[PDB]
RNA sequence: UGCGUACAUUCCUUAAUAUCUGGAACGAUAGAUUAUGAUUAGGUAGUGGAACAAAAAAAAAAAAAAAA
RNA sequence: GAGAAGGGAAA
RNA sequence: GGACUCCUUAACUUAAACUGAGGAGUCAAGUAGGUACAAACCGUACAAGGAUUAAUUAUGUCCAAAAAAAA
RNA sequence: AGGCGCGCAA
RNA sequence: UUGAUAUAAUUAUCGUACAAGCACUCAGCUAGUUAUUGAGAGACACUCACGAGCCCAAA
RNA sequence: ACACAGUCGGUACGAAGUCGACAAGGUAGUUGAUGG
């Protein structure tokens, strides 16, 4: 979620929505427990909320910069371990969002500057070299061709 | 199908909310109640 | 495999033979185990400190 | 964990038993052939061919008595289930 | 279907980059009334 | 009736295998077998025992009923023709000048067109034949681009000692001008993986493979550069440009869009769908570094605790604080384990190399197939 | 002792002359008795049904001060080659590194283990091949053939004058270390897996 | 179903006709489209390819070293350059490909050890 | 479950049998409704989901 | 004397259940996922393994960090 | 230079 | 109680994608390439999945259509 | 009440 | 727009066929059910309990 | 739509300015390569 040489942070909020009493929030109630606080330490840029809903399924919102509607995720966390939880935290943090329109392949280079010497351009020279086929050879006929009454003679 | 189909997902988006009514659940009433009644039985004789 | 701290290590390291020799290799791997269960040790000793240092924090927090 | 149930004809990727065979080259009806458990074909079934035994279905009827073997009577007296100092019975 | 040709040998156009103007359409400003103002065509 | 076993070839000698066709092991038998037994007791050795043929393998030849099915074994097909272009000649780079001195080019802002004019003029007439610091490295520019065969010089792609780059002595001097290209008249060929190269300049957006163990935000260096090239030179390495890096910053560690991947067959009852998300590494192109007198990487570290390298996660410093360590600062474990790496590529694999290298690179390390 | 393999090299249909070859057997068996029998003939027809032989065979690419390869016997242009083992034969040992003129070692494919009937000689030192070709051999008599064959060469390997092995047989210091070989504890001899290979 | 119904109807948009809204006919539609989606992905790489050779072969036409002789050079002089990087050099980096296409006749145009001058003789 | 299946003799037992193992590309894929970008990729985003501008840079 | 052309478990991500893939190994408060380990993973009929199918019932929906 | 026997048309 | 190509055959008008035998290869149940166009011929380091890298397979190198003729 | 099994060794 | 590229699907069939059969489209109904009874027999059939013993019908 | 109607790709800002910009110009911000 890096910019600018590590200055802009592209997710902004993470807004976790559990249970305080089901058994599908264990994972998430441990990962309150002992791993929250670390996570929240090492990541200061990020404002996490929690919020206690009894009888809905736990789920993580996140929320990034920027207006290009790639910016607002949802990721149920029903049944997931802390571990995967963790997993799925730092997945958001180095994302600069849900990624619904980044391709993997095409020309993998985006570049504001395509060429540096300048473009290819056609010119007198190369217009008139592509014309090479007018002109005329000299045939190489290598050693000559004798009849057999010469040769004879 | 279509229809189980959209059943379960309206009952998905009402039957984990506190205190609707009759009016709000419809067709999902007696579930409904059935549910906050099972959510309840833990808390009597605390 | 440690959830609370969320630390799971699997070594699969293989000291070859045409690398380095079939004793020599058999050598540099045990030199490796005991390495391994030496760091471990270590953690396990600085995670306890830790631990203790993180409910003084607590305590100290809600004294307020 | 338990076995899963394997219904027929709910999709082709499934992984019940399968139904095309069936459809095609088994024989239509209840029994799927003669309706008898003889049945191999225009051949005699096995048991005809074979001739009849009376000494054998004999034998079933005869009435037998229940077998003792000397090394489980012993093994009930070294462990005390009867008595050596009296007469051993039946009851 | 197939045919004399070669299937896979039909080269395709495509950019060996990205950039942010691909999109961008071609319109036409306003144009000066007045290039006698500018020294080059005094 | 009898069938004749045929026995002069035509094409290639038969060889069998098992199973269906396919991709399948390749590595030639660690010991071979040598074609011609030099003895009576070679060529009694050579019959295999669990082949010997009986009257019960002949019943099977000839059963009239359903044989064993054929896809158990096939036959080999004909043996590829792979061109030997090993040995490769010594590793070496060339740098030549191309400066265009008129001024309708020499503009500031950049004619969108290269002169392709003077390139073809100055090509024919080739064949046929701190104020006053930059002042003198425009006149350094100025007298290459009245004799561009005076710039032209040829190095080393490995290190030479004293002579660093250099194929026969010291680079020259004057070779700093370099240096002060800047970096938007720096372009340059760089790997980004084993076997993928980008055309970058300062500023691009490059995507890349998952680099393992990196998070947004984290510092690379891409050592893999076969050619640079600015307005006035540029240099082609052979294969590669030892005195040049890129240096690049981590932005994203993500997955793209979805995909879905879709094949069936008609009136077969075959098909498979799925759905994947292809993780990523996007990488902001900082700088390319270009100096003659740059150093050999230095070799792969080692690492202070082993066990980061097969955890899911590095150490936070609060738990390598607890490493015990010796009088003279190093861990007590060090005794037990220096920490050299076991195989080639693991830390470069791991990150912990001063930069990325794959292979053409003389300087690289690594496994290949 | 060391095998002795002469090869009679003719440039441009002149019979340029004789070179000796020493073979290491004693360090790398395999190699070398690959190279020998490749120059004797004696293990016969091939997978094409051509002789596993290297007469009348060309030197297919020529680098002056670098090397001359040769030793393609089905097409001579190097995209051939077969050794007597097979289509290809385990690397053996990088014992000896390119030290010196006159080295004989094996040409390879891209893919690792690809060694064939394809070899080449230096013409000068190469320490950047070592560790990626085996070097099992070194010429004794024969310099002034070398010199005459590195004569034929250009830049981009292209030969002025076909150079080609007119005859070829068997006759009836070393370059600088790797490393220093050691004894290895070794559980299973050799001979065990060959009987395995034929079912004991 | 061999693709999920969601799925088809998500794949049928933008199409005509009763293909956006009939499971029926949007499923053999949107499996036609996947199925076509599918071999072309495999299919693309050799007619990017082929762009590039061509793109190579004008670049060097234009300087009298057609793409033959160019890759010959380039390979014997150990510069391994992609097709890709190539055409690339060729249309947005003028100077650098002729530069490459000179090193590449330097080894390619090698000369007889005797030249012979028959001009006046 | 285990890192893989396990089919020698001493794994012989239903007891070993199914589970599910996590992996964070197909967990993020699965359970969640499709949605195709044909019809809603902003004007500002390259088909390759780089940045694209609507404007000369100028103004 | 060349070059074009189909094939990547080179890179990255998954899977292996009729007793023989290292694993009779390394862990173990219920397996985190093997970084140059191997075999590999087209498939009709047939056979087998696994994951779903949003529901209902059950006398287990608050000993859970910080905030309130 | 050839069922070059898909179309054009080449030494 | 299958199809076609190949080898060797009996029947046929030394006919038929004819009929009937003995063996290999493909199809059947195997995509994408060549062979002009809907199985059976050629070729494959045969298709788990993704990607804008690479390789002399069959077979090509005037154009449709990728690929040589400096001075 | 009844049913199955009950070493062939020592 | 333009370039390249591609002979709906399903079933039987040696045969990937709209000159073969069904289907305008869509909603709901619509087809391997069950051994207080059978079983693991070289084309596949798991799992607990007790053990030279094991089960316990009607009532 | 040429299209079982789909699939892979798919335009690269400004100088549209101007009190502009090595060796020659006959001053055009024009020009340098080329006799049988």
């Amino acid at each position: 979620m890096a910019s600018r040489g590590g200055t802009l942070w592209h997710l902004k909020e993470v807004v976790i929505q559990y249970s305080a009493s089901g058994n599908s929030s264990q994972g998430l109630r441990f990962f309150f427990r002992h791993l929250l606080h670390r996570w929240k330490q090492r990541n200061p840029q990020v404002q996490v909320h929690t919020v206690e809903n009894k009888y809905e399924a736990p789920k993580a919102t996140f929320k990034y910069l920027g207006e290009r509607t790639d910016s607002r995720c949802e990721t149920p966390l029903k049944d997931l371990s802390p571990g995967q939880i963790e997993q799925i935290l730092d997945l958001h943090r180095n994302s600069k969002g849900d990624n619904r329109f980044l391709k993997h392949g095409g020309p993998r280079t985006w570049t504001e500057r395509r060429s540096i010497q300048g473009l290819w351009r056609p010119s007198l020279p190369s217009q008139l070299i592509a014309l090479k086929w007018f002109r005329r050879k000299r045939p190489p006929m290598r050693l000559p061709k004798y009849s057999p009454l010469s040769l004879s003679l | 199908h279509t229809e189980s189909t959209r059943r379960k997902q309206q009952y998905a988006s009402i039957i984990g909310k506190q205190g609707l009514s009759k009016k709000r659940c419809g067709i999902h009433w007696p579930r409904y109640r059935r549910r906050h009644k099972a959510r309840r039985a833990t808390k009597h004789k605390a | 495999r440690n959830h609370e701290r969320n630390f799971f290590v699997r070594c699969e390291c293989y000291f070859r033979v045409g690398t380095y020799g079939f004793q020599m290799a058999k050598d540099l791997a045990i030199r490796y185990r005991q390495r391994l269960e030496k760091e471990w040790e270590e953690l396990q000793e600085q995670w306890t400190k830790l631990d203790i240092l993180e409910a003084e924090q607590r305590a100290k927090y809600k004294e307020k | 964990k338990r076995k899963s149930k394997r219904r027929r004809g709910r999709g082709d990727k499934s992984n019940a038993k399968g139904i095309r065979w069936k459809h095609v080259h088994q024989q239509a009806g209840r029994y799927k052939g003669p309706r008898s458990r003889t049945f191999e074909g225009g051949k005699l079934p096995l048991y005809r061919r074979i001739p009849k035994w009376p000494d054998a279905w004999l034998a079933r009827q005869r009435k037998v008595l229940e077998p003792l073997n000397l090394a489980k009577l012993r093994t009930f007296i070294e462990s005390g289930r009867l008595d050596t100092r009296f007469t051993i019975t039946q009851r | 279907g197939g045919g004399p040709g070669r299937a896979l040998c039909t080269p395709t156009f495509h950019g060996l980059s990205d950039g942010p103007y691909r999109r961008l359409k071609f319109s036409l400003k306003p144009i000066r009334h007045d290039y006698r103002d500018v020294l080059v065509s005094a | 009736l009898q069938i004749y076993p045929q026995r002069r070839v035509i094409g290639h000698r038969i060889e069998i295998f098992r199973g269906k066709h396919r991709r399948r092991r390749m590595v030639p038998p660690r010991i071979p077998l040598h074609p011609l037994a030099a003895n009576t007791s070679e060529e009694t050795a050579s019959k295999d025992m669990n082949l010997f043929e009986t009257y019960r393998d002949l019943q099977l030849r000839w059963k009239k009923t359903c044989r064993q099915r054929k896809k158990k074994f096939n036959i080999a097909r004909k043996w590829r023709m792979p061109r030997n272009i090993r040995p490769l000649p010594d590793p070496s780079w060339t740098l030549v000048f191309h400066v265009n001195p008129r001024s309708g080019y020499r503009r500031g802002r950049g004619v969108c067109r290269d002169r392709r004019r003077e390139n073809l003029q100055g090509d024919q007439l080739e064949v046929r034949a701190a104020a006053l610091d930059a002042a003198i490295e425009e006149e350094n520019i100025l007298q290459i681009l009245r004799h561009p065969e005076k710039g032209r010089v040829e190095g080393s792609g490995r290190p030479r000692g004293a002579d660093g780059w250099g194929r026969d002595g010291p680079l020259p001097q004057w070779m700093q001008i370099l240096q002060r290209t800047p970096q938007e008249e720096l372009f340059c060929v760089m790997k980004s993986n084993v076997s993928t190269q980008h055309k970058v300049t300062a500023g691009d957006l490059i995507q890349a493979e998952k680099l393992h163990r990196k998070q947004a935000g984290d510092k690379v260096v891409f050592g893999t550069v076969m050619l640079v090239g600015s307005r006035d030179w540029t240099i082609i390495g052979k294969p590669t440009v030892p005195f040049a890096k890129v240096e690049a910053t981590v932005e994203e560690q993500t997955l793209a869009g979805e995909t879905l991947s879709f094949f069936y067959r008609k009136s077969r009852r075959v098909s498979r769908f799925r759905r994947i998300r292809h993780c990523v590494t996007m990488l902001r192109i900082d700088r390319i570094v270009v100096d003659p007198n740059m150093t050999v990487d230095p070799p792969a570290p080692k690492p202070d605790r082993l066990l980061d390298l097969w955890a899911n996660r590095w150490l936070y410093p609060d738990e390598l604080d607890g490493i015990k360590r010796n009088e003279s600062g190093e861990p007590v474990v060090s005794e037990i384990y220096d920490g050299r790496e076991h195989q080639k590529g693991s830390y470069q694999r791991r990150g912990l190399t001063a930069s990325y290298r794959w292979y053409p690179d003389p300087q690289s390390a690594h496994w290949r197939p | 002792p060391n095998p002795l393999v002469h090869l009679d090299i003719s440039i441009g249909g002149r019979d340029a002359g004789r070179m000796v070859f020493q073979l290491f057997a004693d360090t790398h068996p395999i190699t070398a008795e690959n190279f020998r029998c490749l120059c004797t003939g004696e293990t016969g027809l091939g997978y094409w049904m051509r002789p596993r032989w290297y007469k009348s065979t060309p030197f297919h690419r020529i680098v002056p001060g670098f090397m001359c390869q040769g030793g393609d016997i089905h097409r001579g242009d190097g995209r051939g080659g077969e050794c007597i083992y097979g289509q290809f034969f385990r690397d053996e040992r990088f014992l000896y590194k390119h030290s010196k003129r006159g080295l004989l070692s094996m040409a390879k494919a891209r893919r690792q283990h690809t060694n064939n009937s394809q070899f080449f000689i230096t013409f000068d030192a190469c320490p950047w091949l070592d560790g990626e070709h085996v070097v099992f051999g070194q010429l004794q008599s024969g310099g002034e053939v070398l010199d005459q064959i590195e004569e034929q060469g250009t830049p981009g390997g292209w030969r002025k004058r076909p150079v080609e092995i007119w005859n070829c047989g068997e006759l009836l210091e070393r370059p600088e270390k790797l490393y220093e070989p050691s004894e290895q504890v070794i559980p299973i001899p050799d001979d065990v897996y060959i009987k395995a290979r034929r079912g004991f | 179903m061999q693709i999920p119904r969601d799925v088809i109807f998500e794949v049928v948009r933008g199409f005509r006709g009763r293909s956006r809204n009939c499971i029926k006919i949007a499923r053999v539609r949107a499996m036609k489209a996947l199925l076509y989606s599918s071999i072309m992905r495999r299919q693309r790489q050799r007619r990017y390819r082929v762009f590039w050779i061509g793109r190579i072969n004008a670049a060097g036409r234009e300087w009298s070293f057609p793409y033959a002789w160019l890759a010959t050079s380039l390979w014997r002089q150990n510069i391994w350059l992609d097709r890709k990087m190539l055409a690339n050099l060729a249309e947005t980096e003028p100077a650098s490909f002729r530069a490459l296409v000179n090193e590449g006749k330097s080894v390619y145009f090698w000369n007889p050890d005797k030249v012979r001058d028959i001009q006046d003789l | 479950i285990a890192d893989r299946v396990r089919t020698s003799w001493t794994y012989r037992h239903s007891r070993y049998s199914g589970g599910v193992r996590f992996s964070l590309p197909r967990f993020m894929v699965t359970k969640r409704t499709y949605l195709s970008t044909k019809f809603r990729r902003p004007s500002t985003v390259t088909k390759w989901g780089n940045p694209q501008y609507t404007l000369p840079s100028n103004v």
